[PDB]
């Protein structure tokens, strides 16, 4: 990380803000479009509708979701909540 | 991986030291919005379609496929039953048609 | 098919 004897560092041509904006656009498109933004124009599908499709894509029906919506939301929010503790407590 | 969108099949062609690809690709166009619901309540049980959803064109409740506006009448052959009307959210009141009772009653 | 064939019609 020094600048001596003829070696010179070059800055990134796309800095971290637009990288964060591209990942934010990815997350926004997949939270409010399903897979439709990844193929053509984005289409409006609700996220429990999309997760019912992805349950239908994995081979289980709708009634494991629509009868268990708060349980799936609790497991999902607890599962994403332990991501921060797993990364923060492991160097 | 092949094309940009929903792939169908591909055309292989030659280059002097390489290869060029052609990809016929399904892209949707001219999209409309409707009113959806996960289930339809009829006679105290929860109804769910075979390979689609419940849609309505403002008034009349229809069953269509996922990638096209091709509506159908809610009938007992393109719709299976699971559970009751209470444990599911988003369920509204409509009817599911019987294709056997006029032929049973009014003729024989 | 048989219960509505028998008990109703
Ligand atoms: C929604 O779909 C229904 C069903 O096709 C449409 O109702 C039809 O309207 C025409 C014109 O008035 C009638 O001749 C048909 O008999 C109706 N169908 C039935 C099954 O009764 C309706 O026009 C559509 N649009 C709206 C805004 O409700
Ligand atoms: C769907 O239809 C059912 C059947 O009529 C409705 O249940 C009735 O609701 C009223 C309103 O409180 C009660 O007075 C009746 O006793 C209920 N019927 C029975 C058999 O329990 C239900 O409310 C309707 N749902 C919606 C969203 O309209
Ligand atoms: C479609 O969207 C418009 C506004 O963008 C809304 O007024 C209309 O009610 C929607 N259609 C249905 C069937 O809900
Ligand atoms: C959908 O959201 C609206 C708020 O605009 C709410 O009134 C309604 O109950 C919701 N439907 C379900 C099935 O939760």
């Amino acid at each position: 990380a020094q600048k001596f004897n003829g070696l010179t560092v070059l800055p990134p041509l796309l800095t971290d803000e637009m990288i964060a904006q591209y990942t934010s656009a990815l997350l926004a498109g997949t939270i409010t479009s399903g897979w439709t933004f990844g193929a053509g124009p984005a289409l409006q599908i609700p996220f429990p509708m999309q997760m019912a499709y992805r349950f239908n894509g994995i081979g289980v029906t709708q009634n494991v979701l629509y009868e268990n919506q708060k349980l799936i939301a609790n497991q999902f929010n607890s599962a994403i909540g332990k991501i921060q503790d797993s990364l923060s407590s492991t160097p | 991986f092949c094309g940009k969108g929903y792939h169908l099949m591909s055309f292989p062609q030659s280059a002097p030291h390489g290869v060029v690809f052609l990809h016929v690709t399904y892209v949707p166009a001219q999209e409309k919005n409707f009113t959806t619901a996960p289930a339809i309540c009829h006679d105290g049980k929860a109804h769910f379609p075979r390979e689609g959803v419940f849609v309505s064109n403002g008034t009349h409740w229809f069953v269509t496929q996922r990638n096209f506006y091709e509506p159908q009448i809610i009938t007992t052959d393109n719709t299976f039953v699971s559970g009751n009307c209470d444990v599911v959210i988003g369920i509204v009141n409509n009817t599911v048609y019987d294709p056997l009772q006029p032929e049973l009653d009014s003729f024989k």
